[PDB]
This record gives structure tokens, sequence and C-alpha cells, in this order.
């Protein structure tokens, strides 16, 4: 998974 | 209106303008479409002084954006150690989880934010928390190849 974080375009991933 | 300005001022690190807007009645807990409050944005951008002002002015330390991220999640991910500490000083949920079970310790561990992981653990961070895919913070540090961090998060039993 791609999980967006913060007010920008950043994202963290865990698994898919 | 006033909430919008307060969001941008917190984002831009304009400590004086944040104080002005609060004095003129700006909702310290105003939220944009994504759910970010001024305290979210100050923690994300690293503006410790504004975080302090917002918290003294009644900011919700545990406000969730639409992804379940609190200001402590954002400070943990962005590596803002001073802000992490201040939030924890103000009762931030150290084990708060976003919509897929990710806690600040995971986010700190991701980027090898060594000192932040230590502060989170000092304030009751649970190393055994797993996100929806079974990943602990220790697991993340192994996956990312961060040796020094694994030793600090290591469980023995």
């Amino acid at each position: 998974k791609r999980i967006h974080i913060g007010p920008g375009r950043a994202f963290y991933t865990t698994x898919p | 209106d006033l909430g919008k300005k307060l969001l941008e001022a917190a984002r831009a690190g304009q400590d004086d303008e944040v104080r002005i807007l609060l004095a003129n009645g700006a909702d310290v807990n105003t939220a944009d479409e994504t759910g970010f409050t001024p305290l979210h944005l100050a923690a994300w951008e690293g503006h410790l002084g504004i975080v302090e002002v917002l918290l003294k002015n009644g900011a919700d330390v545990n406000a969730n954006d639409e992804r379940g991220h609190t200001p402590l999640h954002l400070a943990a991910y962005t590596g803002h150690l001073e802000i992490v500490e201040v939030l924890l000083k103000n009762g931030a949920g150290v084990n708060a989880t976003d919509v897929i079970g990710t806690a600040p310790l995971h986010l700190a561990a991701m980027w090898g934010h060594l000192e932040i992981v230590e502060v989170l653990l000092k304030n009751g961070a649970d190393v055994n928390i797993q996100d929806k895919f079974g990943k602990t913070a220790f697991d993340i540090s192994i996956d990312n190849g961060n040796e020094d961090l694994a030793e600090i998060l290591q469980k023995l039993n």
C-alpha cells in the first residue's frame, strides 16, 4: 500500500 | 477566511502572523479539505515556535487528518525531534495509529530518526504494534537495512 502523509505529495509504503 | 490565513501562516513559519490571527479570533483548530490543522502544518514544516503558540492557544494535539495522521505522526515522519518532544509533553498519543495501523514509531523508524525513536520509546511507544501487514518498527528498520536502529528496537523474547 501507498499511504500519503503530510500536506504535499509524500507517501510511505508498507506491504503493497 | 481567518482559518485559511492561519493555516498558511503556520505552514510558512510566520510566528508573528500566527499570533495576530489567533488574537483576531482565528479558529486554532480550523481544518482544510485534507483535515490538516495549523498544528499539523507546523509540525510537518518543523516550526517549533508555532507549535508552542498553537498548543498554548488551545490546539487539538491529537487532531486526525483524513488519513488518521496526528501532528505527532507528521513530526515523527519529518524528523522534527523538538516538536515530537513538545507534542508528547502536551499529551500527544504516542501509540496513535493511522488508518492502516501505522504509529509514529514506525514513521520515525522508517527514516532512521534515531533520537526520535528513543524519545517515543521513553514516552511509552509500544514496539510490538504492527500495521495491517504485520510490520513492527523493528521490522521496518530491518527492511530498510538500518543496523543501529534495529538494536534499539530489538525484542529478545
